[PDB]
């Protein structure tokens, strides 16, 4: 863990915008 | 999805309780990925809602739509933006491609009563994108 | 599930309760809290911030959160209203000019949906000079009888003397505690 | 149009100088120190000095003043940018900013200064490029600088492609002594530590209000940053055309975007302070802090600094939660809290004596500021949509990012 | 932590206490201090500055800081009020004209928030001539009974004789010391 907010996985783009 | 199945009955009950017409901050769950719902994911969610019921034929409401989007985000991390309706007046096509749910009139566009209706062709035909090519980029 | 542990705890006293301290500045809030907790009238400076204390009586630990009546501290009572089970209002019967301001502040505070489950607790402070009103004239001026769905009791307490604190505590316990 | 840039010391000795144009004699640096002393003593001291017809602009560094003498009316902003770039390059190459490293790496320092700028025109500004061409422990210049893509060095190979993002939030609240907040601005910071193989072209996507409105999705929580600044690698053409954040990420940690917009929400921490200071007799510190943030968020390492009296002594603290320590160097009491859960209410009661002899002159009323830092909280509600990682070879990236909320200019005017 | 050393020190006497010397000039302050410390009436000049001395009685070292009653020295009592545990007031029962000035000075000094924990210590000085008042007339004139939250005791002492000093010291020790 790490203070200041744990790292989270990020997507590649908005899948709902086509 | 056991969690999705469990949340479907409570979500449907909450949506039915809400009529058709307190804490500040933006907490975020640690390590939970956040991304918009995909076309395949949207199609799967629409199929699950149709099979479980409570989505097709339900009266469209802003509070009910917001509750459904929040439940979807809590259950799968999908952003509550793909469940958008096409601009009116008339039947509002799904905003995100692949979605099987759309809002259609049941009778000013705001005063028009809308009902959610299943649409298999929506997941294959970009009716909303064709209607608003500028909105689709 | 089993509630044997809860019953054992409640057999010798487990309920604690909560309380709040509200009123105008220089209205005996700090002195009243000191008398309730310690038993002596200790001089206190202006309530710039807040005073937090707990009072144990009849096997109930009723925490008291003193709140000042300053202009910069009057709007701060909303923060203290969270996680509060009781509320005590300190009035100044000898301050006719401040009586209207205290009544307006009490009406504004009582007009909050969050502060609805708290019963009325008004203490007739400054009950040592002839200018102090009685337990009915002050209530009539403040319109305590017009508080619908509010259980309020009028008690007169002298800051120098401290009389009436026991009666007010007993009334508050009876209103809050619905057991034998 | 600075004639020459030099690095000075606190004693007036120049740590290092490098002439670029030669239009100003090197002896003018000696007169800079007396001029600075006179300006400081007379209140006329400014970073841009002026020695007759030659201006010696100086910037206060960690240990020395970066004096950049100039002769003509050159680009002052350009000179400041060059000085900032030089400071950043020195910080990257040298971990310490003091006289110890100035006299320890002079051999490489001279080469770096020569390569940085010539004839008053800076030429090299990439720290990685400078390290790939100038080292303290030479080959031909890299082709990345000659090529257009100077923000992504080609040929980088990594075992794993991991990017560490940081959603840094700065909450600045300017609360006046009357209780009204005047300056309430929140500045975002999108800093990503990209460490992958090659030079992938980042395709940034977030829940922006402008982007949602353009795409027709302007109905959810979209962050409308008043000021958004792209990084060096960010392509401004795509952003101007359709807000397309397409750029080559750098090799390492860099700030791609930095949101900056006003805030209209209630403060995360509501602090009420009381000054029950007697007339040379005693002092009262009625400090009450209310956490206006969500209860699900905890402020780690909360340090609310309450300025105590300058001549105050023998203080007694009566608080409920959080350690209170009076720092004689700071001349103030800091309400140190390890973890501050949202909605927490802390009350403090300070009590200390005062000297019998009255003060000769007043000391002012510095504002009270807190050092709260609660991570994993997104107050602005801006949610990143996706990060378009595109590679010609083709690889699966696993970027990571964390949202950190800290207290910036959260200063409350003293009573 | 352990308090064994403190208990051992207090077994044979560890408490010392503090005292202050206040009153009008030529009111027996210097003579009273000399009698308390030494036991004889030693002639002293005007108290331009201050006199500092310590008196050990009943195993308690009560330091005494003499303060003059001069116009230039009357406002200097505020400096001597710091780091002071006791206060002794010297009145002049034979000075009717100066009685009002002494009463006003005592009221001004007692109206200070810093000087609140010090008990009242008034000594009826000049108790050797018929013009000197009694222990009640002087107190009534000075309004000693109107000092709320003040523990004051009226004692009459003659500068030439020194009688009553032991009784005043015992009363001060009883008021300050709350032990056996
Ligand atoms: N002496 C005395 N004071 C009283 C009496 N009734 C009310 N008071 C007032 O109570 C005040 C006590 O001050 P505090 O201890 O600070 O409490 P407070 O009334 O809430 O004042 P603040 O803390 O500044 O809000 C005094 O200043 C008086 O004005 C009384 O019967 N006798
Ligand atoms: N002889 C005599 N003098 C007394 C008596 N009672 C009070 N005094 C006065 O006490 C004074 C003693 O002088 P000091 O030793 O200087 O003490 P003081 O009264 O505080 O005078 P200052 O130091 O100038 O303030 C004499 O001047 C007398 O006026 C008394 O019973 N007999
Ligand atoms: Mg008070
Ligand atoms: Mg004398």
């Amino acid at each position: 863990d790490r203070k200041g907010g744990s790292y989270s996985q990020a997507a590649g783009s908005d899948s709902a915008q086509s | 999805s056991k969690s999705s199945v469990i949340g479907w009955p409570a979500v449907r009950e909450r949506m039915r309780r809400a009529e058709p017409a307190e804490e500040v901050g933006f907490p975020v769950t640690p390590q939970v990925p956040l991304r918009p719902m995909t076309y395949k994911a949207a199609v799967d969610l629409s199929h699950f809602l149709k099979e479980k019921g409570g989505l097709e034929g339900l009266i469209h409401s802003q509070r009910r739509q917001d509750i459904l989007d929040l439940w979807i985000y809590h259950t799968q991390g999908y952003f509550p933006d793909w469940q958008n309706y096409t601009p009116g007046p008339g039947v509002r096509y799904p905003l995100t491609f692949g979605w099987c749910y759309k809002l259609v009139p049941v009778e000013d566009p705001e005063r028009e009563v809308l009902e959610w209706r299943f649409d298999s062709r929506l997941a294959f035909h970009h009716v909303a994108r064709e209607l608003h090519p500028e909105y689709f980029k | 599930g089993n509630i044997f542990a809860n019953l054992f705890k409640g057999l010798f006293g487990k309920k604690e309760m909560r309380i709040l301290m509200v009123g105008l500045d220089a209205a005996g809030k700090t002195t009243i809290l000191y008398k309730l907790k310690l038993g002596e009238i200790v001089t206190t400076i202006p309530t710039i911030g807040f005073n937090v204390e707990t009072v144990e009586y009849k096997n109930i630990s009723f925490t008291v959160w003193d709140v000042g009546g300053q202009d910069k501290i009057r709007p701060l009572w909303r923060h203290y209203f969270q996680n509060t089970q009781g509320l005590i209002f300190v009035v100044d019967s000898n301050d006719r000019e401040r009586v209207n301001e205290a009544r307006e502040e009490l009406m504004r505070m009582l007009a909050e949906d969050e502060l609805r489950d708290a019963v009325l607790l008004v203490f007739a402070n400054k009950q040592d000079l002839p200018n102090a009103m009685n337990a009915a004239e002050i209530t009539d001026k403040l319109g305590l009888h017009s508080l619908r769905h509010r259980n309020w009791y009028i008690q007169a307490t002298c800051a120098t003397s401290g009389d009436g604190l026991y009666e007010g505590l007993d009334w508050l316990s009876n209103q809050l505690r619905n057991q034998k | 149009s600075a004639s020459a840039v030099y690095v000075l010391d606190l004693k007036g000795k120049v740590l290092i100088c490098r002439n670029y144009r030669g239009d100003v004699d090197m002896s003018e640096v000696e007169h800079f120190m007396p001029i600075l002393m006179e300006k400081e003593e007379e209140g006329m001291l400014s970073p841009i000095l002026a020695h007759g017809g030659v201006r010696f602009m100086w910037i206060k560094h960690n240990n020395l003043y970066l004096v950049a003498t100039s002769k003509k009316n050159a680009c002052v902003s350009l000179v400041f940018s060059f000085l900032y770039k030089v400071v950043q390059v020195f910080s990257e190459y040298f971990k310490e900013l003091e006289e110890e490293s100035i006299r320890d790496n002079f051999v490489i320092i001279y080469e770096l200064l020569d390569e940085l700028m010539d004839f008053g025109y800076p030429q090299t500004t990439d720290s990685k490029i400078l390290q790939e061409y100038i080292t303290q422990e030479a080959p031909r210049p890299p082709a990345t600088v000659t090529n257009a893509v100077s923000w992504r060095s080609e040929g980088i190979k990594y075992r794993k492609n991991e990017v560490f993002l940081d959603v840094i939030e700065a909450v600045n609240l300017l609360v006046s002594a009357n209780g009204n907040v005047l300056r309430s601005e929140i500045v975002g910071s999108i800093k990503m530590r990209v460490f992958l193989s090659g030079m992938p072209e980042l395709r940034l996507g977030l829940n922006d209000k402008v982007l949602f409105d353009n795409t027709g999705r302007g109905k959810s929580k979209s962050v409308e940053l008043e000021d958004v600044k792209f990084h060096q690698c960010v392509r401004l053409s795509r952003f101007e055309n359709d807000r397309t954040i397409s750029f080559i990420p750098p090799d390492g940690e860099f700030e791609l975007m930095s949101y900056r917009l006003n805030t209209h929400v209630k403060p995360l921490i509501w602090i009420e302070s009381v000054i029950e200071k007697h007339s040379h007799s005693r002092i009262e510190y009625m400090v009450k802090a209310k956490s206006q943030f969500k209860r699900r968020s905890t402020a780690n390492n909360v340090e609310i600094h309450i300025p105590v009296p300058n001549d105050a002594d023998s203080p007694k603290f009566k608080t409920t939660v959080g350690s209170v320590k009076w720092v004689p160097e700071n001349s103030e009491i800091v309400w140190s809290v390890k973890s501050f859960p949202g909605g927490k209410e802390y009350l403090m009661r300070a009590h200390f004596g005062l000297p019998s002899v009255e003060a000769e002159d007043k000391e002012g009323k510095p504002p009270i500021s807190v050092k709260f830092e609660i991570p994993y909280f997104t107050t602005s509600g801006i949610q990143v949509r996706y990060l378009k990682i595109i590679e010609k070879s083709g690889y699966q990236a696993l970027p990571w990012v964390r949202y950190i909320t800290q207290n910036g200019d959260y200063q409350l005017r003293t009573q």
